[PDB]
Protein backbone atom coordinates (compact mmCIF):
# COMPACT_ATOMS: atom_id res chain seq x y z
CA UNK A 1 0.00 0.00 0.00
CA UNK A 2 1.17 3.83 0.21
CA UNK A 3 0.91 4.28 4.11
CA UNK A 4 2.41 6.15 6.11
CA UNK A 5 4.33 5.12 9.84
CA UNK A 6 4.15 6.91 13.32
CA UNK A 7 7.40 5.11 14.71
CA UNK A 8 6.65 5.74 18.05
CA UNK A 9 3.13 4.21 17.69
CA UNK A 10 3.94 0.66 18.95
CA UNK A 11 6.29 1.73 22.15
CA UNK A 12 3.21 4.40 23.35
CA UNK A 13 0.49 1.66 22.92
CA UNK A 14 2.59 -0.69 24.86
CA UNK A 15 3.47 2.11 27.85
CA UNK A 16 -0.01 2.64 27.62
CA UNK A 17 -1.28 -0.76 28.49
CA UNK A 18 1.40 -0.74 31.29
CA UNK A 19 -0.21 2.11 32.64
CA UNK A 20 -3.68 0.67 32.58
CA UNK A 21 -2.18 -2.54 34.32
CA UNK A 22 -0.49 -0.41 37.03
CA UNK A 23 -3.81 1.69 37.70
CA UNK A 24 -5.92 -1.79 37.92
CA UNK A 25 -7.90 -0.67 34.83
CA UNK A 26 -9.50 -3.50 32.42
CA UNK A 27 -7.65 -6.20 33.93
CA UNK A 28 -9.93 -9.25 33.33
CA UNK A 29 -7.84 -12.48 34.79
CA UNK A 30 -5.39 -13.02 37.66
CA UNK A 31 -2.28 -15.49 37.20
CA UNK A 32 -1.47 -17.50 40.85
CA UNK A 33 2.15 -18.43 41.16
CA UNK A 34 2.76 -19.92 44.19
CA UNK A 35 0.01 -17.77 46.13
CA UNK A 36 1.25 -14.66 44.80
CA UNK A 37 -0.94 -12.96 42.58
CA UNK A 38 -0.34 -11.16 39.43
CA UNK A 39 -3.73 -9.10 37.50
CA UNK A 40 -3.07 -8.31 33.71
CA UNK A 41 -5.17 -8.20 30.54
CA UNK A 42 -5.56 -11.83 29.18
CA UNK A 43 -4.81 -10.24 25.26
CA UNK A 44 -1.27 -8.84 26.41
CA UNK A 45 -0.12 -12.28 27.85
CA UNK A 46 -1.77 -14.14 24.98
CA UNK A 47 0.67 -11.42 22.66
CA UNK A 48 3.21 -12.48 24.80
CA UNK A 49 3.60 -15.81 25.50
CA UNK A 50 2.70 -19.37 23.79
CA UNK A 51 1.44 -20.70 27.30
CA UNK A 52 -1.10 -18.05 27.46
CA UNK A 53 -1.95 -17.59 23.72
CA UNK A 54 -2.74 -21.39 23.91
CA UNK A 55 -4.65 -20.99 27.08
CA UNK A 56 -7.16 -17.94 26.31
CA UNK A 57 -8.17 -20.06 22.74
CA UNK A 58 -9.14 -22.75 24.70
CA UNK A 59 -12.70 -22.69 24.39
CA UNK A 60 -13.44 -23.14 28.47
CA UNK A 61 -10.10 -22.05 29.81
CA UNK A 62 -10.84 -18.23 27.82
CA UNK A 63 -13.44 -17.88 30.18
CA UNK A 64 -11.64 -18.07 33.63
CA UNK A 65 -10.87 -15.29 35.77
CA UNK A 66 -7.76 -17.29 37.54
CA UNK A 67 -5.20 -19.25 36.64
CA UNK A 68 -2.64 -21.39 38.38
CA UNK A 69 0.80 -21.50 37.14
CA UNK A 70 2.17 -25.09 37.71
CA UNK A 71 3.97 -24.96 41.48
CA UNK A 72 7.37 -25.06 40.15
CA UNK A 73 7.23 -21.54 38.48
CA UNK A 74 9.01 -19.16 40.51
CA UNK A 75 6.91 -15.87 41.65
CA UNK A 76 9.81 -13.44 41.04
CA UNK A 77 10.58 -15.00 37.77
CA UNK A 78 7.29 -14.63 36.57
CA UNK A 79 7.12 -10.63 38.21
CA UNK A 80 10.07 -10.57 35.74
CA UNK A 81 8.78 -12.08 32.93
CA UNK A 82 5.29 -10.18 33.16
CA UNK A 83 7.24 -7.02 33.73
CA UNK A 84 9.01 -7.58 30.10
CA UNK A 85 5.62 -8.47 28.58
CA UNK A 86 4.14 -4.80 29.27
CA UNK A 87 7.45 -2.79 29.22
CA UNK A 88 10.09 -4.79 26.81
CA UNK A 89 12.96 -3.86 29.44
CA UNK A 90 14.22 -7.43 31.22
CA UNK A 91 15.65 -6.96 34.74
CA UNK A 92 18.01 -10.19 33.86
CA UNK A 93 20.50 -11.03 37.21
CA UNK A 94 22.99 -13.57 37.88
CA UNK A 95 20.98 -14.21 40.85
CA UNK A 96 17.69 -14.55 38.64
CA UNK A 97 18.68 -15.66 35.64
CA UNK A 98 18.03 -19.51 36.15
CA UNK A 99 14.14 -18.95 37.53
CA UNK A 100 13.81 -16.16 34.36
CA UNK A 101 14.81 -18.75 31.66
CA UNK A 102 13.24 -21.65 33.66
CA UNK A 103 9.70 -19.11 33.68
CA UNK A 104 10.37 -18.43 29.74
CA UNK A 105 10.32 -21.98 28.87
CA UNK A 106 7.40 -22.61 30.07
CA UNK A 107 5.81 -19.46 29.39
CA UNK A 108 6.93 -20.16 25.37
CA UNK A 109 8.26 -16.64 25.15
CA UNK A 110 11.18 -17.74 22.54
CA UNK A 111 13.20 -14.71 22.56
CA UNK A 112 13.72 -14.17 26.37
CA UNK A 113 14.83 -18.10 26.34
CA UNK A 114 17.31 -17.23 23.44
CA UNK A 115 18.88 -14.02 25.64
CA UNK A 116 19.45 -16.37 28.75
CA UNK A 117 21.00 -19.18 27.09
CA UNK A 118 23.55 -16.56 25.48
CA UNK A 119 24.30 -14.99 29.01
CA UNK A 120 24.75 -18.42 31.11
CA UNK A 121 27.25 -19.32 27.77
CA UNK A 122 29.17 -16.47 28.13
CA UNK A 123 29.44 -17.37 31.83
CA UNK A 124 30.56 -20.52 31.67
CA UNK B 1 6.04 9.76 10.55
CA UNK B 2 8.21 7.13 7.83
CA UNK B 3 7.67 6.45 4.50
CA UNK B 4 7.42 2.18 5.74
CA UNK C 1 18.02 0.17 36.57
CA UNK C 2 20.31 -2.41 34.49
CA UNK C 3 17.91 -4.00 32.43
CA UNK C 4 18.33 -5.04 28.51
CA UNK C 5 15.35 -4.35 25.76
CA UNK C 6 14.21 -6.05 23.27
CA UNK C 7 13.79 -3.69 20.38
CA UNK C 8 10.91 -5.36 18.60
CA UNK C 9 8.77 -6.32 21.49
CA UNK C 10 6.25 -3.43 21.07
CA UNK C 11 6.30 -3.89 17.30
CA UNK C 12 5.44 -7.93 17.71
CA UNK C 13 2.56 -7.30 20.58
CA UNK C 14 0.97 -5.29 18.14
CA UNK C 15 1.03 -7.02 15.68
CA UNK C 16 -0.33 -10.21 17.96
CA UNK C 17 -3.07 -8.00 18.53
CA UNK C 18 -4.11 -7.25 15.20
CA UNK C 19 -3.82 -10.94 14.42
CA UNK C 20 -6.40 -11.37 17.57
CA UNK C 21 -8.42 -8.75 15.89
CA UNK C 22 -8.52 -10.23 12.71
CA UNK C 23 -9.17 -13.63 13.92
CA UNK C 24 -12.36 -11.90 16.31
CA UNK C 25 -10.33 -13.40 19.32
CA UNK C 26 -11.62 -11.69 23.18
CA UNK C 27 -12.63 -8.43 21.49
CA UNK C 28 -14.82 -7.59 23.67
CA UNK C 29 -16.84 -4.42 22.56
CA UNK C 30 -18.57 -3.37 19.20
CA UNK C 31 -18.36 0.53 17.70
CA UNK C 32 -21.21 1.30 15.93
CA UNK C 33 -20.63 3.99 12.94
CA UNK C 34 -23.15 5.02 10.39
CA UNK C 35 -24.62 1.42 10.80
CA UNK C 36 -21.22 0.63 10.23
CA UNK C 37 -19.98 -2.22 12.87
CA UNK C 38 -16.12 -2.68 14.13
CA UNK C 39 -15.35 -5.35 16.50
CA UNK C 40 -12.22 -4.10 18.32
CA UNK C 41 -10.37 -4.79 21.81
CA UNK C 42 -11.26 -1.65 24.23
CA UNK C 43 -8.03 -1.72 25.85
CA UNK C 44 -6.14 -1.23 22.48
CA UNK C 45 -8.69 1.26 21.84
CA UNK C 46 -7.66 3.52 25.12
CA UNK C 47 -4.20 2.76 24.54
CA UNK C 48 -4.54 4.87 21.42
CA UNK C 49 -7.71 6.95 21.59
CA UNK C 50 -7.95 10.02 24.17
CA UNK C 51 -11.64 9.34 23.50
CA UNK C 52 -11.94 5.64 24.29
CA UNK C 53 -9.84 6.17 26.89
CA UNK C 54 -12.31 8.86 28.52
CA UNK C 55 -15.32 6.20 27.58
CA UNK C 56 -13.94 3.12 29.30
CA UNK C 57 -12.86 4.54 32.30
CA UNK C 58 -16.27 5.58 32.94
CA UNK C 59 -17.64 3.30 35.57
CA UNK C 60 -21.07 3.19 33.48
CA UNK C 61 -19.70 2.85 30.12
CA UNK C 62 -16.33 0.34 30.78
CA UNK C 63 -19.55 -2.55 31.21
CA UNK C 64 -20.84 -1.68 28.05
CA UNK C 65 -20.75 -4.09 25.05
CA UNK C 66 -21.89 -1.45 22.10
CA UNK C 67 -20.52 1.97 21.88
CA UNK C 68 -22.24 4.25 19.41
CA UNK C 69 -20.26 7.11 17.65
CA UNK C 70 -21.60 10.65 16.48
CA UNK C 71 -23.23 10.71 13.37
CA UNK C 72 -21.38 12.89 11.79
CA UNK C 73 -18.35 10.26 12.00
CA UNK C 74 -17.96 8.59 8.10
CA UNK C 75 -16.93 4.74 8.67
CA UNK C 76 -14.17 4.85 5.91
CA UNK C 77 -12.71 7.53 8.30
CA UNK C 78 -13.27 5.40 11.28
CA UNK C 79 -11.90 2.30 9.38
CA UNK C 80 -8.05 3.52 8.31
CA UNK C 81 -7.64 4.50 11.71
CA UNK C 82 -8.88 1.32 13.90
CA UNK C 83 -6.46 0.09 11.33
CA UNK C 84 -3.77 2.48 11.96
CA UNK C 85 -4.55 2.13 16.13
CA UNK C 86 -3.68 -1.85 15.57
CA UNK C 87 -0.71 -1.23 13.15
CA UNK C 88 1.09 2.09 12.93
CA UNK C 89 0.31 2.06 9.45
CA UNK C 90 -2.23 5.25 8.26
CA UNK C 91 -3.54 4.99 4.92
CA UNK C 92 -4.12 8.95 4.18
CA UNK C 93 -5.13 9.80 0.31
CA UNK C 94 -6.12 13.26 -0.71
CA UNK C 95 -9.69 11.51 -1.23
CA UNK C 96 -9.94 10.50 2.75
CA UNK C 97 -8.35 12.90 4.58
CA UNK C 98 -10.75 15.50 5.65
CA UNK C 99 -12.72 12.69 7.16
CA UNK C 100 -9.41 10.98 8.54
CA UNK C 101 -8.64 14.50 10.36
CA UNK C 102 -12.16 14.99 11.91
CA UNK C 103 -11.95 11.36 12.66
CA UNK C 104 -9.16 11.46 14.68
CA UNK C 105 -9.90 14.71 16.42
CA UNK C 106 -13.60 13.34 17.88
CA UNK C 107 -11.14 10.32 19.03
CA UNK C 108 -8.39 12.91 20.20
CA UNK C 109 -5.27 11.06 18.52
CA UNK C 110 -3.10 13.95 18.29
CA UNK C 111 -0.24 12.45 16.38
CA UNK C 112 -2.39 11.11 13.27
CA UNK C 113 -4.19 14.93 13.36
CA UNK C 114 -0.97 16.12 13.55
CA UNK C 115 0.61 14.94 10.17
CA UNK C 116 -2.95 15.32 8.67
CA UNK C 117 -2.99 19.40 9.53
CA UNK C 118 0.79 19.11 7.49
CA UNK C 119 -0.36 17.47 4.46
CA UNK C 120 -3.82 19.87 3.71
CA UNK C 121 -1.16 22.91 4.67
CA UNK C 122 1.24 21.29 2.34
CA UNK C 123 -1.56 20.98 -0.61
CA UNK C 124 -2.56 24.60 -0.08
CA UNK D 1 18.70 -7.32 22.77
CA UNK D 2 20.10 -3.74 23.50
CA UNK D 3 21.20 -1.72 26.86
CA UNK D 4 18.72 0.87 26.68
O1 LIG E 1 7.64 -16.99 21.96
C1 LIG E 1 6.45 -16.84 21.67
C2 LIG E 1 5.64 -15.57 21.82
C3 LIG E 1 4.28 -15.97 21.31
C4 LIG E 1 3.09 -15.26 21.17
C5 LIG E 1 1.96 -15.90 20.67
N1 LIG E 1 0.87 -15.06 20.33
C6 LIG E 1 0.13 -15.00 19.19
N2 LIG E 1 0.60 -15.64 18.10
C7 LIG E 1 -0.13 -15.52 16.98
N3 LIG E 1 -1.26 -14.84 16.82
C8 LIG E 1 -1.71 -14.20 17.90
C9 LIG E 1 -1.04 -14.23 19.12
CL1 LIG E 1 -1.71 -13.41 20.48
C10 LIG E 1 2.06 -17.23 20.22
C11 LIG E 1 3.25 -17.94 20.35
C12 LIG E 1 4.35 -17.30 20.92
N4 LIG E 1 5.64 -17.79 21.16
O1 LIG F 1 -3.79 11.46 21.41
C1 LIG F 1 -4.03 10.75 22.38
C2 LIG F 1 -3.77 9.27 22.51
C3 LIG F 1 -4.23 8.95 23.90
C4 LIG F 1 -4.26 7.77 24.63
C5 LIG F 1 -4.76 7.77 25.94
N1 LIG F 1 -4.53 6.59 26.69
C6 LIG F 1 -4.02 6.44 27.94
N2 LIG F 1 -3.41 7.50 28.51
C7 LIG F 1 -2.87 7.30 29.72
N3 LIG F 1 -2.86 6.18 30.43
C8 LIG F 1 -3.46 5.13 29.86
C9 LIG F 1 -4.04 5.20 28.60
CL1 LIG F 1 -4.82 3.81 27.95
C10 LIG F 1 -5.14 8.98 26.53
C11 LIG F 1 -5.12 10.17 25.80
C12 LIG F 1 -4.68 10.13 24.48
N4 LIG F 1 -4.56 11.18 23.56
CL1 LIG G 1 9.93 -13.27 24.11
CL1 LIG H 1 -2.21 9.27 17.36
Amino acid sequence: DSCIQFTRHASDVLLNLNRLRSRDILTDVVIVVSREQFRAHKTVLMACSGLFYSIFTDQLKCNLSVINLDPEINPEGFCILLDFMYTSRLNLREGNIMAVMATAMYLQMEHVVDTCRKFIKASE
Amino acid sequence: WVIP
